[PDB]
């Protein structure tokens, strides 16, 4: 959970930052998680298209997730001696001949992992209502006066008890 | 082929008997046994022309050309699979008692 | 309808040669009874041909069918 | 007298009809006897089976069927020489036919009469008699 | 053996056979005695090696009774057929005289003669498989060459120096 | 043990150093579900085929044997398939391919009996494996190819799926 | 060769060893299903046979259940699923208290204390499996049809 967290902490910040050659043609000006949708939108199964990032994403991360599975039964059986999380993905040598690492380190990666879950959330949710993202929600510390505009997540029924019970102030 | 024509896993038909089941030579065998005559052509509109087996893999290919779409009630496909299928589970079940009881 | 055709002596060498196979397989195949000179007798010589008559007039029938004739 | 666990059951291909769950924590019956030849009888509990010659020993799950077997032997093979014994899964051994070492329908000495009512079966009480008493209704 | 290298050597066999290239993937000499076999192979060899010659013949001289038929194989329809009886009634009657009352695997080596020996002649292996050779070579030539005149309708001779189109049916 | 393919795994039982092309992937344990023998025959099989198969392609588009151009004008790969099912060429190599695999079948028994090595039908005529040391870096040589020539045989038919071209077209006009 | 034996040596036991009752690839089935698996908790086997049983059940009663036809099916083939299985868990409680006393030993289903622990198990995992269920339903649109979008 922190690993895929911190990767999207970046992921979301990053976005903002810049984008590769070419995406913001084909996708337009959407922000984060509805990047995920239009996406989806233009690829097969999940839509009429020509696109298939989400789906190549999803089969390369499940290849590596099938392997990953018979390793996390092998560790709860008792059959590998092998701690949790521990790979061996240390190619630039950093815990100087053991990829599992120093305690220190360890500590390191569990405790960023955990912020960067919440943190991750934080950004999830404020694009949910204000629809700026990670950056232009931090320059806009006053928010709700201005909303950028977010096209409905997939799930949209979440988002129906704002106005109705909550104050909705968007 | 829970068991090939080997001795490799300990197999059991049953509590204490090991049998060897000749998955792979009786399946490859049955399989050409039963398809070889079964090429004979014949000008009837079920086959088309070709044999019932030329025939059962023309009619998977044009109904796997329509993917999603299941061959229709009076699609050829139904009865060419049925009669080929029902030759080679006879070639099969014959086949495996000729080789298994048998063993030559 | 199938064609069959009037008799003629291709209708008899398709019949003589069924008759002939199966005296020779008579004396190899039936189990309970000099290759055609050992045990060969009427029962058997007379089951030989009425096999042969069968396989024969299948065999004419069959070719008349298909165009052999 | 005892049960020698050891003796050779009679050949047997298995059947469905055999003992269940109950034999093994209920109670078992076994049967022995003597035969003087190797030759084929029918299981109460199914089939046909083929005692060996000399002692045999089977298990069944009911007495009826130990006795049902037992008249067959004797009705068929001439054999006399069978005891029928009931086990417990404690590992108690409980000798039970012929129970004195001779047939019931023999006489033996030394057997109590055990259910005999000195009159006769018209002269029985009345239930009104002995209702809301303990009295017995045989006299 | 030697001719399927990636195979057994069949056990039953021997270069003592004229013949003998290790040639048995299908076990078959195991299955059958190899006297019969070896008698088979050189008898169906000569037939074939006959048929050959046999088909050459007519597109050239052709008997004057008889009719052309158009190929050398098709022949067979034109001429009458109790000709055709009489060669297989000849055929069966010289087969008689030659095994002497051996029409069964049994009964043909009773003698102790070898299978391809007739009396006719005594010769060096050398010869030998020189005969079955070129039989073995003759009997898949008669398959072609009857199914050639088949398909394409035209003698051998004529469509080898003429069109040589690929057979089609 | 742990795989040295995946190092997190425990190292497949069914698996041996000594097998040539090991590197102890085998994540879903298929081996136990069938013979080892029998999928390493199966295994240098299609590696065979998928070489012959993607030099094929790469060969078809560079050239073109005398004549064929008459009776295939414009299909390039899957598509003369079609046009020389009729023609009688493939039906002409399906028969003798499948006359070699019947003794196909003998050898694959005789891998099974244990007498053979999966995948030898002792077909070195030029005498290359004769050092013995050749041979390891052969042996090895084949079956990575192969592996190789799977993916690329594989890739090279999608891509003319996609863009009909063939895949040195692709290459120079994309 | 004969096929079919006594069972486990006893040909006076009421069982035949026949290829279906005990040959090697039956023998792996039964072994490895979570109910007779080796080094699994009584626990852990109520969520194994819990998140299977949950997750199938949704689906008959969402597809032809009284409001298959309503915009609201999903969420009724979900309450019924569930109220089945608060009924299911009723019938493994009830069963509990009878059939086993109380005893020290948990490791084993046949233990009052064990069967507890099953019908834990799998009260936690036929819920999670029946939500599991409805979500993967509720978003991909082939789950909702018979795959009949497609066609
Ligand atoms: C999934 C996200 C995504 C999407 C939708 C696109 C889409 C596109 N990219 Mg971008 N790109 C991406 C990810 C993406 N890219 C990534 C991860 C990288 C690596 C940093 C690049 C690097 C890249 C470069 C360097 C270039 C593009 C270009 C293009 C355009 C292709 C023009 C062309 O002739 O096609 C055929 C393109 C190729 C065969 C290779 C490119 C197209 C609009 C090109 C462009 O803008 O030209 C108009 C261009 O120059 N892309
Ligand atoms: C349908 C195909 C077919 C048929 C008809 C036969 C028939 C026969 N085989 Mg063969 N066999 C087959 C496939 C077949 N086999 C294959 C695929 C293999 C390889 C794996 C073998 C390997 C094999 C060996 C190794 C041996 C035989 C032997 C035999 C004979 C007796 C044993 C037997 O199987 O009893 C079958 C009995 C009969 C077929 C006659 C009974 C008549 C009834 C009507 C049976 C009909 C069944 C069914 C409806 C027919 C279907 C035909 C078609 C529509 C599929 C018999 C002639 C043995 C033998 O005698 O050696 C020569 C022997 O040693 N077979
Ligand atoms: C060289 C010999 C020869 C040839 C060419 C034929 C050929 C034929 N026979 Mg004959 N037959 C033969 C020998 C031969 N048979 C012998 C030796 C016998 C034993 C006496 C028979 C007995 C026989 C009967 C009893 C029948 C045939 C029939 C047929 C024909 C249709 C079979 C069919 O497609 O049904 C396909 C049916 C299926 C159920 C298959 C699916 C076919 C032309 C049948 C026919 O219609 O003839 C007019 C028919 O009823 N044959
Ligand atoms: C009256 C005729 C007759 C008789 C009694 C024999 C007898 C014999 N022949 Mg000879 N043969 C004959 C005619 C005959 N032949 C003719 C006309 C030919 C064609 C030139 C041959 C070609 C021939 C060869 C090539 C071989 C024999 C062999 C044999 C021996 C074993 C087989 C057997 O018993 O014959 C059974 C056969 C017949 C009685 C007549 C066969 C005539 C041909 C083959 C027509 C066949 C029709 C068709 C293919 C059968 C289809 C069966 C089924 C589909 C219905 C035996 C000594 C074999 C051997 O080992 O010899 C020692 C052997 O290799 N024969
Ligand atoms: C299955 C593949 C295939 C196909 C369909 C063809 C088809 C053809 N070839 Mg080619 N050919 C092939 C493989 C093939 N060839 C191979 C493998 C070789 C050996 C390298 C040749 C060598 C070859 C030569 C040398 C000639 C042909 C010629 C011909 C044509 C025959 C025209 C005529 O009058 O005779 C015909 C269109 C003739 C032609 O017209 O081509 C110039 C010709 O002279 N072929
Ligand atoms: C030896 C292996 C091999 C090689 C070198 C290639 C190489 C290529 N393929 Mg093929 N392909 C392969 C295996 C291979 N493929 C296999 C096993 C599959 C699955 C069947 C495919 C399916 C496939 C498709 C569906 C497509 C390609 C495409 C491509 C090209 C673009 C590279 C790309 O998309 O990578 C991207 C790499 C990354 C994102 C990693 C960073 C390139 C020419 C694309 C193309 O342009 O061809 C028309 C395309 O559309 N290939
Ligand atoms: C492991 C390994 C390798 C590797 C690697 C890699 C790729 C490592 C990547 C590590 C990364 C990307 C770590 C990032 C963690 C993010 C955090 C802690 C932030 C959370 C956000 C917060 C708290 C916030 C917030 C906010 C809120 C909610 C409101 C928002 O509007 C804005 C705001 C931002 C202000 C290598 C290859 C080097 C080799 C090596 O041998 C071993
Ligand atoms: C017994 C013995 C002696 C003797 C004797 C006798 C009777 C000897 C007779 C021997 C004979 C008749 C031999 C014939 C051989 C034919 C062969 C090898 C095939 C050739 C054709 C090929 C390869 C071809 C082809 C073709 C194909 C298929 C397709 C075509 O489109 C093209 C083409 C034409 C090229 C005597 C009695 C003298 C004395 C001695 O004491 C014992
Ligand atoms: C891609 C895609 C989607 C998506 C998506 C994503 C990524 C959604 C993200 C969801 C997440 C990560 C939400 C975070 C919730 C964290 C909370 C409520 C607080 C936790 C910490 C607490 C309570 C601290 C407690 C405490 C503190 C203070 C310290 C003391 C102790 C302690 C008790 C620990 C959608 C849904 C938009 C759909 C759309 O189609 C596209
Ligand atoms: C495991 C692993 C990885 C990997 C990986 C992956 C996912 C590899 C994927 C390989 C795949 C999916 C190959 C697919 C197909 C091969 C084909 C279709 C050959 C077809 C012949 C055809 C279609 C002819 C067809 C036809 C003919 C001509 C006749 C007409 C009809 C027609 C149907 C057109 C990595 C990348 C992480 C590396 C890592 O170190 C190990
Ligand atoms: C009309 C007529 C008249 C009277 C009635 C009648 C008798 C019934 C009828 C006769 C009809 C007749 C006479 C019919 C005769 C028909 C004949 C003689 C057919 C020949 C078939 C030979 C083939 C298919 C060769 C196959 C070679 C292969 C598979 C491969 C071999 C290979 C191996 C083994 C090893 C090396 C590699 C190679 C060399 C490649
Ligand atoms: C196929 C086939 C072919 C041959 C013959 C055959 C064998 C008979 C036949 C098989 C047929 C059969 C009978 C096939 C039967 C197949 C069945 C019934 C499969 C059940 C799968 C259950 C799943 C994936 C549950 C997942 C629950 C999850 C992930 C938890 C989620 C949750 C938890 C608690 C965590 C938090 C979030 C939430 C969501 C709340």
């Amino acid at each position: 959970h922190g690993r895929v967290a911190m990767l999207a902490a970046a992921g979301a910040i990053v976005q903002d930052i810049f984008t590769f050659p070419g995406v913001k043609s084909v996708i337009g000006d959407v922000k984060m998680t509805s990047v995920h949708d239009k996406f989806l939108s233009m690829e097969a199964g999940s839509g009429k298209g020509d696109m298939a990032a989400m789906h190549q994403l999803l089969l390369w991360l499940g290849l590596l997730e099938i392997a990953t599975s018979v390793a996390i039964i092998q560790s709860f059986k008792g059959e590998t001696s092998r701690g949790p999380g521990e790979f061996g993905f240390d190619p630039l040598n950093f815990g100087k001949g053991n990829s599992a690492g120093s305690d220190s380190y360890k500590l390191k990666e569990i405790k960023n992992g955990r912020l960067a879950m919440i943190g991750i959330g934080g950004m999830v949710h404020h694009y949910l209502l204000t629809g700026k993202g990670p950056l232009q929600f931090l320059g806009g510390i006053p928010n709700y006066k201005s909303c950028v505009s977010h096209p409905d997540s997939l799930l949209p029924w979440l988002f129906k008890a704002v106005g109705p019970v909550l104050p909705k102030i968007c | 082929l829970s068991v090939v024509a080997q001795s490799k896993s300990d197999f059991e038909i049953s509590d204490g008997t090991p049998y060897t089941l000749n998955v792979p030579l009786v399946g490859a065998a049955s399989f050409i046994g039963w398809v070889v005559p079964t090429l004979l052509p014949s000008q009837i509109a079920l086959y088309g022309g070709k044999g019932l087996s030329t025939a059962f893999f023309a009619s998977i290919g044009t109904n796997l050309a329509k993917f999603p779409a299941p061959p229709g009630m009076t699609d050829p496909f139904w009865l060419l699979c049925f009669i080929w299928h029902s030759g080679l589970f006879a070639t099969m079940i014959l086949g495996s008692i000729g080789y298994n009881g048998y063993a030559g | 309808v199938p064609q069959t055709v009037a008799w003629s002596a291709k209708t008899g060498a398709v019949m003589v040669l069924s008759n002939i196979l199966c005296i020779v397989a008579g004396r190899y195949v039936i189990q309970v009874k000099s290759g055609s000179f050992a045990g060969f007798g009427l029962p058997e010589l007379l089951a030989s041909t009425s096999l042969g008559h069968i396989v024969g007039s299948g065999a004419i029938l069959g070719l008349s069918y298909v165009g052999v004739l | 007298e005892t049960l020698n666990l050891q003796i050779p059951s009679p050949t047997f291909e298995g059947s469905t009809g055999g003992w269940l769950r109950a034999a093994e924590v209920e109670e078992k019956y076994a049967i022995t006897w003597t035969s003087p030849k190797e030759q084929v009888f029918e299981m109460p509990t199914g089939g046909a089976a083929i005692m060996r010659q000399g002692e045999n020993l089977l298990y069944l799950a009911r007495k009826e069927q130990c006795l049902a077997l037992a008249t067959q032997v004797k009705n068929s093979f001439k054999i006399t020489d069978y005891k029928v014994y009931r086990i417990f899964p404690s590992g108690e051994v409980q000798y039970l036919h012929p129970k004195d070492g001779v047939f019931p329908e023999k006489v033996n000495a030394g057997r109590v009469g055990v259910g005999n009512v000195s009159h006769s079966i018209g002269k029985n009480l009345n239930p009104a008699q002995i209702k809301f008493t303990s009295k017995s209704f045989n006299g | 053996n030697l001719a399927v290298p990636f195979l057994k050597a069949p056990a039953k066999l021997d270069s003592s056979m004229p013949g003998y290239a290790g040639f048995d993937p299908l076990g078959c000499s195991d299955f059958y005695d190899v006297k019969w076999l070896q008698e088979a192979e050189i008898k169906n060899g000569r037939v074939a090696m006959l048929g050959v010659v046999g088909l050459l013949v007519p597109e050239f001289f052709h008997l004057p009774m008889y009719t052309a038929g158009a190929t050398p194989y098709e022949s067979y329809t034109t001429v009458p057929a109790f000709a055709l009886i009489q060669i297989f009634l000849g055929c069966g009657a010289v087969e008689y005289f030659t095994h002497k009352g051996k029409i069964s695997p049994d009964n043909m080596f009773d003698g102790g003669r070898v299978p391809g020996e007739f009396g006719w002649g005594k010769a060096d292996m050398t010869m030998q498989t020189k005969e079955i050779k070129n039989g073995r070579l003759a009997m898949l030539a008669f398959g072609g060459i009857l199914h050639q005149q088949l398909f394409t309708k035209m003698g051998t001779i004529a469509h080898l120096t003429g069109g040589f189109k690929p057979l089609t049916f | 043990a742990m795989s040295e393919s995946v190092p997190f795994l425990k190292k497949p039982e069914a698996l041996d150093s000594s097998m040539a092309g090991y590197a102890g992937f085998d994540p879903l344990g298929l081996s136990s579900i069938a013979d080892i023998k029998f999928l390493q025959e199966s295994e240098i099989k299609h590696c065979r085929i998928a070489m012959l198969a993607a030099a094929g392609s790469i060969a078809q588009d560079i050239f073109t044997f005398p004549g064929v151009s008459k009776v295939v004008g414009t299909a390039k790969m899957t598509g003369v398939h079609d046009v020389l099912v009729k023609q009688g060429a493939m039906g002409q190599i399906l028969l003798w391919t499948s006359f070699l695999e019947v003794f196909g079948t003998i050898a694959l028994l005789e891998t099974l009996d244990g007498k053979r090595a999966p995948g030898d039908f002792k077909f070195d005529p030029l005498g290359f494996s004769k050092n013995a040391e050749t041979a390891k870096r052969y042996q090895l040589s084949e079956i990575k190819n192969g592996r190789l020539a799977m993916l690329a045989t594989g890739g090279m038919v999608h891509g003319y799926f996609i863009t009909g071209k063939g895949p040195l077209e692709l290459l120079t006009n994309f | 060769s004969q096929f079919i034996k006594p069972y486990n040596d006893d040909p006076f036991v009421g069982n035949l060893a026949t290829p279906v009752s005990t040959s090697s690839f039956t023998k792996s089935l039964l072994s490895n299903l979570p109910a007779y698996r080796a080094g699994l908790s009584p626990l852990l086997r109520g969520v194994e046979i819990g998140l299977t049983h949950g997750y199938f059940l949704v689906g008959p009663f969402y597809k032809l259940g009284p409001l298959r036809n309503s915009d609201v099916a999903l969420l009724s083939g979900f309450f019924s699923a569930l109220g089945l299985i608060v009924i299911l868990v009723a019938c493994l409680t009830i069963y509990g208290v009878v059939s086993f006393e109380e005893t020290e030993a948990k490791d084993q289903l046949q233990t009052a204390k064990g069967w507890r622990q099953f019908t834990s198990g799998w009260l936690v995992g036929s819920v999670g499996g029946a939500s599991f269920a409805y979500i993967l339903i509720s978003n991909i649109p082939f789950l909702q049809t018979a795959g009949m979008s497609m066609l």
